[PDB]
């Protein structure tokens, strides 16, 4: 039949009307699923992996990247929300329900004899109209910490229990704030995210320092230093060998135990280059060091270190030494050619805590950290990913907040204006693309849709209700997820990313607007 | 035993089965993407057999991506692998002609018109559509930068990314203009090798920009380093800063005491002199091929110069040409000429969850990246793909400045002028010469049938149009489906992808016009 | 009309081995089925008339035993939610030590009340603020109901007296002998500074003498022999060595190079005065006792027989650094004789056979050090694996106690005052949460009828006296399991007390597993493809 | 991050380098006289791999593309 089946007999081939339906049927089919994510009074998902590991979680990108789904236009659609995950961090549910919306109410015209490429440029006129009236809506404010708590309780909501979002909101703005400097770029990668499982979910909170995941490697080491040095070093202090093959040659016994001896002066000018300048440093018992070296530290050095009353740990993470340089403020150092007293970090408590077979070491009490870390406590490995999760998508939506000073209404209030500026604007479209334009305010209706449909209300209702408000007051009246009334979501304290939105409108209509001009799906790589 | 003179495998099919199955498989491979033509034309999903996804409506894509057994198909998809590295463009509009002149050639097939008449036919046709195609072509002052961005216009109207053209023509233009070198008097583009196309999912594409120089997915080493440099000293190496192995068996034999810790010693000397050697030249910026030891980080950090490693060698020479620096492999040889000054800031941003280094001021640099902000990866590639389109037509514009009018005009007129002179033959080839003169209205035809008017009426009326003097230009307007003088609708395509394209057309016909016996089933015998 | 398809889009998308189940019926209530069943599975096995289980693995190894944790790991659970019960049941097993049935049950009757709520009309929401409400309640009454104190932790009696009824649910028949043994063990540990090391306590499992015959050793058993000829030290001198008894080597590469024939003939020569002359310099300063964590030479072996030195090699890393925390050496790294402060010292040390085995013992006259050890008997290995999980469970209680020192009573005494009160409570609570609050009150009665089930009479008349007593105000009032017919008894007096610690993480995580799985709507199960570990 | 393979995605996409004509597809072998006098033939010194397959088993396709 098909050209394609003709050369490659064993070809699967969609074409014309299959096409587009297979890909709408797709998109209605992710929608379907992802329904139920949106909002705090969604449900959670189970997800169960081919070993059996257990994953609950809410996220959109998380229950795409789990969910069993073998088919393109859902690769295709996952593949967007991972960008917006990536770039944004939020909205990825709201992404995957726009995009399906956004099929259905083209399909709904397209159904009746309408070429796609009509409804394409409908959809690209409304969404530059629905951007001006977003940048127009937006809410520019300098953004204290109550703005932040409001931002991130309004993701951590959504993501966790009402407890655990209580105490993470305090937890993620405390640290955003600790880590932000003046007018600059907020750094991600220096808020270390821990995870220990002997406490409580509601247990996790911040530490103004760092947190390592190993310990002391010898059992004579000081297990609490209240004063502290910290001596943040890259130098491998463990026995090396020659890079040209070095060997030993000797005679007698007497040859050998001089050789062996003389062996690893090399690795002991770096040991007593530390012993002194610990003793140099501290000459009382008031004070101590702490070595944190990225390499290795063999027995001998570890020995030599702990009768001089040096707590040493080796093999630590990279990121480990920009954390501890600005946390604790030191300098990290490749070599103790020339190591001086101003090269050493402080730190006002250093101890060890051992949790089954795990050990941990906490350097905390520094000066003014630049660099914190978010210590997750849970007695589960799924809770624990769940926390991850939401602490991730709190983290970047607080970030997100401090870096355009804008931030909009949430709880679907700003998709409902949008729509009403796209239907009053429809008019000033000429030709047929106004029936695109009402498709794309339809589509954008659907968060209060789904957002009134997970409380529980009747939809159509509540969308009703809050729309005739809307019109009739001029406000940003939202989706009340208790009562179903309509409510002001900048006085609840309801707020939104405004990148988010703006990330959601572009990837959406772009996305949309591509599949809808498709109409062939080959697959002809086979034979 | 069932001796035979060939082996069991070899199958041998002949005779006029041979040139039907042919041209059959010719216009098949031509029905896959005739609907791919034409500003109106449908994007189409191809489901890599390594499991990734290509969404496209670019000719050679989508051919590429498909696999064939009849020889006939290889023989187009080559074809449209020709045209693409060619010109960069014309890749639908060479297969479409392909197939339509294998079928006019099968019509006098049917008959008893011997194939050698046909090719020689179709010979002289080339010739004479070359001869108009030049005549009725007009030229271009390249200093004019509206012009130019109206020709990449005209290029990326087709694509997905014509919603927005100003930002594509510019990038393109920019790009294209800033990667053109000479030297030895010798003139160079070289889209592929410099003018990188980076692409980093997430943002907008209205984002999306040409840098005066060159961005790598690259960090500093170590994090005391500055981050931040206002007019960076770049120097660049591929010898690796760390102590290496010998080329010949160098072991060694110890018998004195103080002989390790010597060697240890000597090793750290050695790295400490590489180091001060490339200190000397005062520098801010190194940037290795290969690895970078933790001790001459140490050492460059002390003289406080920024450090990275790894580098890809087309990232380096990329970084060489946009700051104008020369890649020295003995540091102990460094000049001063090599040092690149040039570069007005080197900045190493965070951009989503991942570091990216940026030498993005450049004062007059021959290279360039171009960075690609999107939906996702399948939008970025498609966008990629555009992106390359429109530099290939802006280097050939460039390189020959001379146009021809679009949308059907030029085909319309050559058919024209090939039918008048046809007219004076009065052999028994010039039957053939006519059919593949008319052959090329399926241009025209196949840009209203994609826009969706009807085809016989507007092409007869565009017929009748060219049959009057000075009407060369006057196309079909692929959105409405109404004639226009394309002198006034803007729509120009350079003379060298026009060219390309018909004889790439008419020598495909010739090839597989020659051929009546297939066999197949031997081995290899290698 | 023969055949039913797929519905169109998630249903069709699915993956071939995939399952999806949504909605009430398909997901909550076949996760509380699966819940209920594993509670099921472990029940018999709770309180002293609780019932051992041989449980063999898929490694063909037997394990009988009553303990819930242990029952849990041998076997392979596959519904997740059942995984999740058993990962808090894990979770108050490594948290507190004891309670791990308790959590089962605990989250059984819940899950099992909150099916019965869901049926009756109320909706998961309010179910779970219900239980969260209640659970609030529960944990601010519990500090209410301590009963006593330990009080003091240094002496033998009380401490035995303590620890009984945590090792009385395990090996019911003698628990007192077995306490005595783990209060001396724990009383020798734990010295005047308040930290209380739970690894200090060692067990050494030796066959053949039945478990009336294990004993108390201040200091460490070693299942291993004597390299030496000496086989007896009575003024023992250890000098513990982590390097190997031998001449040290190069690290990189060593090879002998001789260019005269006197260098090969003095070679070995050189080499066996040398190691005499290290053998002999740990010799004279007193040491007697050798103990290396690497091989030993035989030259350096024939030359410690010459000067009557004592060798132990130890294979194992953690029992040479037990070895030294026991004796008071450090692990030197070279063969240099030990200086003062390094030297080690011990009471007695000997060969001896235990039964069929050679044992090392490093025996302590006084009754302290830093590690005591317990020689358990037995007539089979299984039963003195279970005597060592006793044990296991009594150092546990032992270390709680330390770190919290209020007691409750138990025997149901506890659970029926917590229904009663909570009950009372969930009836001035207006709206729909009174139900989940009647609910979880309600809960807590699997213990005492888990208790008379397994002890052999009627729960019902049993829990009927209980609400009785407790109307009158007797709080400490718990079922006798010494009776032919259900009766109660204070359990104040009977001393049958349970840690308040273990009691408040046990509440809490069997809580929050409950609430956990009831949060579940949807499941998304993979193929389960290979995972051959 | 070493252990979580940092070059494992350009080394994807660097390896999407067809470039030349088509992209070709492995030699499907449908005679066991075919297999034997193919690896009893041709040159010893470079390395063969053969793939066994049952057509609609999951876990072939990926095998093939690799
Ligand atoms: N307390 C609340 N009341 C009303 N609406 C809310 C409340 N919290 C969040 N919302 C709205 O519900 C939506 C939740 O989206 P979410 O589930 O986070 O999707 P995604 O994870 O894709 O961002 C947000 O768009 C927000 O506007
Ligand atoms: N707006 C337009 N109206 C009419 N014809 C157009 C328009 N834009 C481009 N064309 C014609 O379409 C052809 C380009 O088709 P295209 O899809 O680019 O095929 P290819 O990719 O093989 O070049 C050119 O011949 C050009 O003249
Ligand atoms: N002598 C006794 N009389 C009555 N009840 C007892 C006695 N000893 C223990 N119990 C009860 O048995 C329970 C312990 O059961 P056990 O098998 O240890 O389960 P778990 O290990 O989960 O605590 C305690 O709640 C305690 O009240
Ligand atoms: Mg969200
Ligand atoms: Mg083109
Ligand atoms: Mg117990």
């Amino acid at each position: 039949m098909a050209a394609v089946k003709t050369l490659n007999p064993k070809a699967e081939v969609a074409r014309a009307q299959a096409a587009l339906a297979v890909n709408i049927s797709a998109a209605r089919g992710l929608q379907d699923v992802l329904r139920t994510n949106l909002g705090p009074k969604g449900t959670m998902k189970m997800l169960v992996s081919g070993a059996g590991d257990i994953k609950l979680t809410k996220d959109g990108n998380v229950l795409l990247h789990e969910m069993q789904i073998q088919h393109p236009t859902a690769s295709l659609i996952a593949k967007v929300a991972t960008a917006q995950d990536d770039i944004t961090g939020d909205g990825t549910t709201s992404n995957v329900l726009i995009i399906g919306e956004l099929l259905k109410q083209a399909d709904l015209y397209i159904s009746e004899g309408l070429h796609p490429r009509i409804i394409t440029e409908g959809f690209e006129a409304a969404k530059e109209k629905a951007l001006q009236f977003l940048e127009e809506v937006k809410v520019s404010r300098e953004m204290d910490r109550e703005t932040l708590i409001d931002v991130a309780r309004t993701s951590l909501r959504t993501k966790v229990h009402a407890e655990l979002a209580d105490v993470l909101t305090e937890a993620v703005v405390d640290s955003i704030l600790a880590i932000k400097k003046q007018d600059e770029p907020i750094d991600l990668f220096m808020i270390e995210i821990m995870e220990m499982k002997h406490k409580s979910e509601t247990d996790t909170s911040l530490i103004r320092g760092l947190v390592l995941d190993h310990g002391a490697r010898h059992p004579d080491m000081k297990k609490r230093v209240e004063d502290a040095y910290i001596l943040t070093c890259n130098v491998s202090l463990e026995y090396e060998k020659t890079e040209v093959n070095s060997g030993f040659f000797y005679k007698s016994a007497e040859e050998r135990e001089k050789l062996v001896k003389a062996e690893r002066k090399f690795i002991e000018d770096r040991v007593k280059k530390i012993i002194e300048l610990k003793r140099k440093v501290c000459g009382d018992s008031d004070k101590g060091f702490v070595v944190i070296n990225q390499k290795g530290i063999d027995p001998f050095s570890l020995d030599a270190l702990s009768k001089e009353g040096i707590v040493a740990l080796r093999r630590a993470k990279r990121r480990n030494m920009e954390r501890l340089t600005l946390a604790c403020g030191g300098v990290a150092l490749n070599s103790f050619d020339d190591l001086s007293p101003d090269c050493l970090g402080h730190a006002g408590l250093v101890y060890e805590y051992t949790l089954g077979e795990e050990k941990f070491t906490f350097i905390e009490k520094c000066n003014n950290p630049r660099s914190v870390t978010l210590l997750i406590k849970g007695p589960n490995k799924h809770t624990l990913t769940q926390i991850k999760d939401a602490v991730r998508d709190g983290l970047r939506a607080v970030k997100n907040a401090i870096d355009d000073g804008c931030v909009v209404p949430g709880a679907g209030a700003v998709e409902v204006a949008m729509a009403e500026a796209l239907i009053k604007h429809k008019p000033s479209v000429k030709g047929r693309a106004q029936l695109g334009v009402q498709a794309f305010a339809d589509a954008l209706l659907i968060i209060p849709k789904v957002l009134a449909q997970n409380s529980g209300f009747d939809l159509q209702e509540t969308l009703v209700k809050i729309q005739a408000e809307h019109s009739e007051s001029g406000q940003l009246v939202g989706v009340d997820l208790n009562t179903g009334e309509p409510m002001v979501a900048a006085e609840v304290g309801v707020w939104d990313n405004y990148c988010v939105k703006k990330q959601l409108l572009h990837s959406c209509t772009v996305i949309a607007t591509n599949i809808l001009l498709v109409d062939e799906i080959m697959r002809a790589g086979m034979s | 035993r069932p001796v035979l003179v060939l082996s069991q495998n070899t199958k041998r099919e002949s005779g006029r089965k041979v040139q039907s199955g042919n041209i059959n498989a010719a216009k098949t491979i031509a029905d896959i993407i005739r609907t791919c033509l034409g500003p109106k034309s449908m994007m189409k999903m191809l489901l890599d057999p390594m499991g990734g996804i290509v969404m496209t409506n670019d000719g050679n894509a989508i051919l590429r991506e498909i696999q064939v057994q009849h020889p006939a198909a290889k023989s187009m998809i080559e074809i449209s692998r020709t045209q693409d590295e060619e010109v960069g463009d014309g890749t639908t509009s060479v297969i479409i002609l392909a197939g339509e002149m294998l079928s006019v050639a099968e019509h006098f097939l049917e008959q008893q018109m011997h194939p050698t008449v046909v090719i020689s036919a179709y010979r002289k046709a080339l010739d004479d559509m070359i001869s108009t195609l030049k005549k009725i072509s007009i030229p271009v002052d390249i200093s004019d930068s509206d012009m130019m961005l109206n020709i990449i216009n005209s290029s990326i109207t087709t694509k997905a990314i014509s919603r927005w053209s100003s930002l594509a023509c510019n990038i393109a233009l920019d790009a294209v203009k800033m990667v053109q070198f000479e030297e030895n008097g010798r003139k160079e583009i070289d889209i592929k090798k410099y003018a990188r196309v980076e692409k980093i999912p997430g943002g907008i594409i209205e984002d999306s920009c040409v840098l005066r120089g060159v961005m790598i997915n690259k960090d500093v080493t170590h994090p005391r380093m500055r981050r931040y440099i206002k007019n960076p000293r770049i120097v660049l190496l591929d010898s690796s800063l760390e102590y290496k192995k010998g080329e010949s068996q160098t072991d060694i034999e110890i018998t004195r005491e103080e002989d390790f810790t010597r060697i240890l010693q000597m090793e750290e000397e050695y790295i400490q002199q590489l180091c001060e050697d490339i200190i000397q030249l005062k520098p801010d910026v190194v940037i290795t091929e290969k690895g970078i030891s933790d001790l001459a980080q140490h050492y460059l950090m002390r003289a406080n110069i920024t450090a990275i490693r790894r580098v890809r060698k087309t990232d380096n020479n990329r970084i060489a040409r946009a700051c104008g620096a020369r890649i020295v492999s003995r540091p102990e040889e460094l000049r001063e000429d090599d040092v690149g000054t040039g570069a007005g800031l080197l900045e190493i941003k965070k951009i989503g969850d991942e570091y990216f280094t940026f030498i993005t001021d450049c004062k007059d640099p021959k290279a360039c990246t171009i960075l690609l902000r999107g939906a996702s990866k399948e939008i970025l590639s498609e966008v990629e793909r555009n992106l390359q389109d429109a530099m290939q037509v802006c280097r050939n514009v460039l390189l020959d400045p001379q146009l021809v009018p679009g949308g059907g005009a030029s085909e319309m007129a050559v058919a024209h002028a090939l039918t008048e002179k046809s007219k004076a033959m009065t052999g028994v080839e010039q039957w053939p010469y006519r059919a593949v003169a008319q052959a090329l209205e399926v241009i025209p035809r196949t840009l209203i049938q994609n826009c969706g008017a009807s085809t016989i009426r507007l092409l007869t009326s565009l017929r009748a149009k060219h049959t009057q003097e000075n009407c060369e230009t006057w196309g079909v307007n692929g959105e409405t489906g109404t004639l226009v003088d394309m002198k006034e609708l803007g729509i120009w395509e350079p003379l060298a992808v026009k060219l390309q394209t018909y004889k790439t057309a008419v020598e495909t016909a010739v090839l597989l016009l020659r051929i009546d016996d297939i066999v197949s089933g031997h081995k290899k015998k290698g | 009309a023969l055949h039913v398809p797929k519905a169109p889009g998630f249903a069709q998308m699915l993956k071939e081995g995939a399952k999806h189940f949504s909605g009430l019926e398909e997901a909550v209530y076949r996760n509380i089925q699966a819940c209920k069943e594993l509670a099921q599975t472990t029940r018999t096995a709770y309180g002293p008339n609780g019932m051992n289980k041989m449980v063999i693995n898929h490694l063909e190894k037997l394990f009988v035993t009553n303990d819930a944790a242990t029952i849990l790991r041998e076997l392979e659970v596959q519904h997740p939610a059942a995984k999740m019960i058993v990962m808090a049941s894990h979770m108050q097993e490594q948290e507190v030590g004891d309670g791990t049935n308790f959590v089962l049950v605990f989250a059984g009757a819940l899950l099992e009340l909150a099916e019965e709520l869901l049926r009756i009309g109320l909706s998961v929401s309010e179910v779970i603020e219900g239980y969260e409400i209640a659970c609030r309640k529960a944990h601010e009454i519990l500090p209410n109901l301590v009963c006593c104190s330990a009080k003091n932790l240094r002496d033998i009696d009380e401490v035995s007296s303590l620890l009984r009824t945590s090792i009385m649910s395990k090996q019911y028949g003698n628990e007192v002998f077995l306490a005595k043994l783990i209060a001396q063990a724990c009383v020798s540990i734990f010295p005047d500074s308040g930290h209380f090391n739970v690894d200090n306590i060692r067990v050494c499992k030796i066959l053949g003498s039945g478990i009336s015959s294990s004993s108390v050793l201040h200091g460490m058993v070693f299942k291993k022999e004597t390299e030496g000829d000496v086989t007896s030290v009575k003024d023992a001198k250890i000098a513990v060595y982590s390097c190997p008894f031998d001449g040290m080597i190069t690290e990189t590469k060593g090879t002998v190079l001789i260019k005269t024939a006197e260098e090969l003939m003095n070679f070995s020569k050189g080499e066996e005065n040398l190691m005499d002359a290290q053998v002999k310099a740990i010799a004279d300063t007193g040491a007697n006792v050798v103990v290396t964590g690497g091989k030993v030479a035989d030259m350096a072996l024939h030359y410690a027989n010459k000067y009557n030195i004592m060798l132990v090699r130890l294979n194992s890393k953690w029992d040479l650094r037990r070895l030294c925390k026991t004796v008071g050496a450090t692990a030197l790294p070279r063969l240099t004789p030990p200086v003062l402060e390094e030297m080690g010292h011990c009471d007695s040390v000997y060969l001896s056979e235990v039964g069929d085995t050679q044992v090392v013992v490093f025996k302590h006259e006084k009754e302290d050090g830093a590690i005591s050890t317990i020689v358990l008997r037995g007539s089979t290995d299984n039963l003195m694996d279970d005597i060592e999980r006793a044990v296991d469970d009594g150092v546990n209680t032992f270390k709680v106690l330390t770190r919290d020192k209020r007691l409750v009573p138990g025997g149901g005494a506890t659970e029926i005052e917590l229904a009663k009160q909570i009950t009372s409570y969930g009836e001035t609570c207006p709206g729909l949460e009174q139900y989940a609050i009647k609910k979880f009150a309600e809960a807590f009665e699997a213990i005492p009828r888990a208790l008379a089930e397994n002890s052999g009479v009627k729960a019902n008349e049993v829990i009927s006296k209980l609400y009785a007593v407790h109307q009158e105000g007797n709080k400490n009032v718990g079922l006798d399991i010494e009776a032919e017919v259900p009766a109660v008894k204070d359990m104040l007096e009977a001393g049958i007390l349970d840690t308040y610690l273990g009691k408040y993480w046990a509440i809490k995580l069997a809580t929050n597993a409950a609430v956990t799985v009831l949060r579940v709507d949807q499941i998304i199960m993979a193929k389960p493809a290979g995972g051959p570990k | 991050f070493l252990q979580q393979y940092r070059k494992q995605r350009m080394e994807e996409m660097r390896q999407q380098l067809h470039k030349g004509p088509q992209f070709k597809q492995v030699f499907e072998i449908s005679s066991g006289e075919g297999f034997l006098d193919m690896i009893d033939k041709e040159q010893k010194s470079i390395v063969i791999m053969v793939h066994i397959y049952e057509d609609g088993i999951p876990g072939t396709e990926a095998m093939n593309g690799c």
